[PDB]
């Protein structure tokens, strides 16, 4: 936590760096909370950036009405 | 009869900042009286530790609850066109790499060692990510998109939904939509110069920060006092005076270090319960007035609440308040009811005006004149009973087309 | 456990140190344990005081909710669960209460197109409460939410001033009702 690793599998983050994971790109559902939009889980122990569910834009036009 | 759209801002803290502090380190550093010593006073310092990890979990449930109230994204469609309502200084501007509003960009500008200052968990990308999404349902999916699936309402049609439930005929909207819109523009240019101008309207946010800073800073001072020992160095007098005879000076220096984390804890414990209570306050006005139009009234703003604009804030969140404000009043007589051919008669929804012998009808915050009609009108009673009726005849619709 | 705690003294028994130490020490022994039991009694009722604070306040918005999502229906969105709220049905539980929340969770969307307004005979057309709605060539009128198209008649529509300043507004023909109902 806060402390620099440069002095002490090693991964820098924003709240310091983590040792024992591996960061990947992919996106994943947060389960484990860390820090500034870093969030771990076990399926071995990766960490991922933070996923704020999908992205979803509804179509929008002039004259579009939903009705259920 | 005339009517004005102005805009306001509430500005309502979410989440202080996160604070961990370690005992033995604060009470000394690196030295084995205090390891030897401290559990005589049985496990003191861990009750505070676990309560500060309680503050820290507590702060981010809040500030995870008070934003995240969607189970999806939003994402504004790239043609910018609404109908005459322009939105470019509150939609996000992709010119910068941090997608943010100017709004925000200037609420940003104008607010501002044994201890340790823990991150948030949610940092201002994914707030500017949460309002970007909750200001893009607002915008594209009407009132109605956190009752389930994201539906799709063009602009002008839900403004007349939102002034039907605000209480008014829908008719009046289109009458005056591009007024509507350059008042709308105007006062987002109006609330952006008092935001530009006004150095004191964030003080809310700066006064629980300067609280936070002037908290650490005054323990930070006393850490260094003597506590009335004779040397006030932490590790001085390990050297200086016979282990066995500073026995009484440690234990005076670590129960007055103690008595003043403890106080400074009550003190951030009781305030953190504050800030959590307002946080909750705000996670209510946001889940009142921007899921959905609300009824009641000096709620969000002041005047009728229509429909409000969540924004990011460093630790808190500001709104605006979209109300309703009429103006250009007009002296005018009225009567309760209206006698003909010797039955009663009553207003559906409205009231009997006449400027001088001439009776119309007329909704509630608007002024329009309306043909008397037996449509909007019912027959209950006679004419005896009331007060203050007057007599005039009632135009009887379908009478004169249905004789030829 | 922070009884058994000898809090810096020589032992945390209370009867058998008065007979082995001399009571001018006695007292220095025993008025230090008793201002850490002190503390230690002030530390404890804080967190009574601060919990009691928060239960309260927790309790008191659950009042809030038991006199407005039990009590009727309340209108407000989202306070009485997720969505629109209908009625609660409250349970008895230990140092607590549990909810359950009867919603109203539309689903099956289907995509359909609408007017602002309806130019006719030189007036314009306006509904009384429902909204404008059509797939086709065809036009219907329907509610917010279970769409159900109906003739467009003259009891849930009115008129409002001319057509000439709606922006987005169509032709579309209406059903007078009583029209052809004239000769007989
Ligand atoms: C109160 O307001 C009402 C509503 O405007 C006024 O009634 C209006 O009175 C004028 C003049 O008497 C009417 O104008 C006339 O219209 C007929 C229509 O064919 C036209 O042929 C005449 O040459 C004349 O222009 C107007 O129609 C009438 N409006 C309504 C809705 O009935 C009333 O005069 C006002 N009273 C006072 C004291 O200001
Ligand atoms: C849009 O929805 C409306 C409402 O359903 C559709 O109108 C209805 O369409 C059906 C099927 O074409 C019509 O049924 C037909 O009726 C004739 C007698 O007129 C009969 O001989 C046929 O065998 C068939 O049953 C129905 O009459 C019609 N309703 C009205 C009031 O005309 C419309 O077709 C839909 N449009 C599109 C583009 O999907
Ligand atoms: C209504 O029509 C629009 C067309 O613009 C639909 O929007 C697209 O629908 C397709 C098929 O479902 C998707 O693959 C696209 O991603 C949609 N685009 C956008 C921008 O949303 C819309 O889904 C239709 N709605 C309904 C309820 O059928
Ligand atoms: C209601 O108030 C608005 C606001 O002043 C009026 O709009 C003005 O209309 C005049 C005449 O067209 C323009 O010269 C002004 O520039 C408009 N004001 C603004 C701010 O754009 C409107 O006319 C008023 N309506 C009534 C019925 O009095
Ligand atoms: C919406 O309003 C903004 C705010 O005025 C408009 O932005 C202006 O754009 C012009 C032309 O690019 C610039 O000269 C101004 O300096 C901008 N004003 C600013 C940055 O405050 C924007 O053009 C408007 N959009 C529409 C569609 O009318
Ligand atoms: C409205 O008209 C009715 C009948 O045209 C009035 O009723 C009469 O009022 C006069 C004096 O006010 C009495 O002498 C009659 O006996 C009344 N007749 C009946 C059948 O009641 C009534 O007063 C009028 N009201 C107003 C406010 O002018
Ligand atoms: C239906 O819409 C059409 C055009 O969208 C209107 O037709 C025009 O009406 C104007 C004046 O009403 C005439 O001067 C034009 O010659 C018409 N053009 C055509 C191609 O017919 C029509 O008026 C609308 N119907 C109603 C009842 O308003
Ligand atoms: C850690 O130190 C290195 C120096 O090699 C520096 O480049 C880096 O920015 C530092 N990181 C932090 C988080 O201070
Ligand atoms: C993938 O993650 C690595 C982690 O070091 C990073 O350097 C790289 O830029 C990422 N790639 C993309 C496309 O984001
Ligand atoms: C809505 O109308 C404007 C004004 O002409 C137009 O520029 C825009 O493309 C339209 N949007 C549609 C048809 O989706
Ligand atoms: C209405 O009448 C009262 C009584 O004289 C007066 O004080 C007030 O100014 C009038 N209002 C208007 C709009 O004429």
């Amino acid at each position: 936590q806060g402390v620099n690793c440069t002095e002490v599998n090693v991964f820098q983050t924003r709240a310091g760096c983590l040792i024992g994971a591996e960061y990947v790109n992919n996106s994943y559902e947060c389960d484990i909370p860390i820090g500034a939009g870093i969030c771990a889980s076990y399926q071995s122990i990766i960490a991922y950036t933070m996923s704020l569910g999908a992205e979803n834009s509804v179509a929008y036009s002039n004259n579009s009405i939903a009705i259920p | 009869t005339n009517f004005t759209i102005s805009v306001t801002t509430e500005i309502l803290p979410v989440s202080m900042t996160k604070t961990s502090v370690d005992c033995t380190m604060y009470i000394c550093g690196d030295s084995t009286e205090c390891s030897n010593l401290l559990l005589q006073y049985g496990s003191f310092c861990t009750q505070l530790k676990r309560a500060l990890t309680g503050i820290a979990v507590e702060q981010d449930k809040n500030t995870q609850e008070v934003f995240a109230q969607v189970k999806q994204i939003y994402k504004t469609p790239p043609i910018k066109y609404f109908g005459g309502f322009n939105f470019s200084q509150i939609l996000p501007d992709p010119s910068k790499p941090s997608k943010r509003s100017p709004i925000e960009d200037l609420l940003f500008n104008k607010v501002t060692n044994g201890l340790t200052v823990l991150p948030p968990l949610l940092t201002d990308e994914m707030i500017a990510q949460y309002t970007s999404a909750l200001l893009a349902g607002t915008i594209t999916s009407g009132w109605t998109f956190g009752a389930g699936p994201a539906l799709q309402i063009p602009f002008p049609m839900q403004m007349a939904y939102r002034f039907n439930g605000i209480g008014v005929t829908q008719n009046v909207l289109y009458e005056n939509q591009k007024l509507i819109a350059n008042q709308f523009n105007s006062a987002i240019g109006k609330i952006q110069d008092s935001l530009s101008s006004t150095p004191s309207a964030l003080g809310k946010l700066q006064d629980v920060v300067n609280h936070n800073a002037q908290a650490l800073n005054t323990l930070v001072k006393q850490l260094s006092s003597k506590f009335g020992a004779i040397s006030s160095v932490l590790n001085d007098i390990l050297s200086r005076l016979d282990p066995p005879e500073a026995e009484v000076q440690i234990d005076r220096l670590i129960t007055g270090r103690l008595q003043s984390l403890q106080t400074y804890v009550t003190q951030q414990l009781i305030r953190a319960a504050e800030i959590r209570a307002s946080a909750n306050l705000a996670a209510t006005k946001m889940s009142e007035c921007v899921l959905g139009q609300s009824k009641r009234v000096d709620f969000c703003g002041k005047g009728y609440h229509l429909m409000s604009f969540p924004q990011s804030a460093p630790h808190g969140v500001v709104f605006l308040h979209v109300t309703y404000v009429p103006a250009q009043e007009k002296n005018f007589t009225t009567a309760p009811a209206i006698c003909h051919d010797g039955k009663a008669h009553f207003p559906r929804e409205g009231v009997f005006v006449s400027n001088g012998t001439h009776w119309f009808v007329t909704q509630r915050n608007f002024y329009e004149p309306q043909i008397i009609t037996t449509d909007n009108t019912f027959v209950s009673g006679n004419c005896d009973v009331v007060i203050g009726i007057v007599n005039n005849t009632v135009y009887d619709p379908l009478q004169p087309e249905l004789d030829s």
